[PDB]
């Protein structure tokens, strides 16, 4: 009733100025992916179909809609990936980067040092196989003043 | 009210712009989801 073909998509509202773009996300086997901090788990349209949450964790900061979490592909830790970065108003574009690391008291964690507006949270990393290994929209401000985000992925059961 | 639009393919493609730098940050992720820098 709704578009449930896989691929990246942008998560819109009408609740602002015109049409503003908050985020973005990933449709894979029939799950729509994004960052919780885009939706706040609110409910979604897609024409005259409804989306409703399923899973989220404001602390992983990740959401799922109509089914549990989909994408396990890992970053391998050594080979350069690609943000499909989904930009407020722009065309898709996949920059290649070599991801850096964050290193937490829980363990180490992939990140990409590419800066794009918050509206683009939610758009997806790839390995060269084109499998989504994470969400970029989850990161911090460094002393340069630049923007790094967590290679943030979820867990499938 | 949120609302959703095809964007593209989730595709690697070959020759696309190669930049950012490869940062090693030591970092704290708190109870509301926010990375902060130790330092
Ligand atoms: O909106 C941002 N980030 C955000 C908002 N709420 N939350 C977060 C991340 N932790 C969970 C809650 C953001 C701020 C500045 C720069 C960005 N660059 C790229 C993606 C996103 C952001």
């Amino acid at each position: 009733k709704g578009e449930t073909t896989d691929g990246v998509y942008r998560v819109m509202t009408r609740r602002l100025l015109g049409s503003t773009q908050v985020g973005v996300g990933v449709m894979q086997e029939g799950v729509f992916h994004t960052m919780w901090h885009v939706t706040k788990g609110a409910a979604l349209r897609s024409g005259e179909g409804r989306l409703d949450p399923y899973w989220g964790d404001v602390k992983q900061d990740l959401v799922s809609y109509c089914g549990p979490w989909k994408l396990d592909a890992a970053w391998d830790g050594l080979s350069e990936v690609q943000l499909l970065a989904v930009p407020p108003g722009e065309r898709a574009k996949n920059i290649q980067t070599l991801p850096g690391i964050f290193k937490t008291k829980d363990g180490d964690i992939g990140a990409v040092a590419l800066d794009y507006p918050a509206g683009t949270s939610g758009s997806p990393i790839l390995d060269k196989c084109g499998r989504v290994i994470g969400l970029y929209g989850n990161g911090v401000v460094i002393k340069n003043g630049s923007y790094v985000s967590a290679i943030t992925q979820g867990k499938r059961e | 009210d949120m609302y959703i639009e095809r964007a593209g393919d989730i595709t690697w493609e070959k020759d696309a712009e190669v930049t950012g730098n490869s940062p090693r940050l030591d970092v704290a992720l708190d109870e509301s989801g926010d990375f902060s820098l130790v330092e």
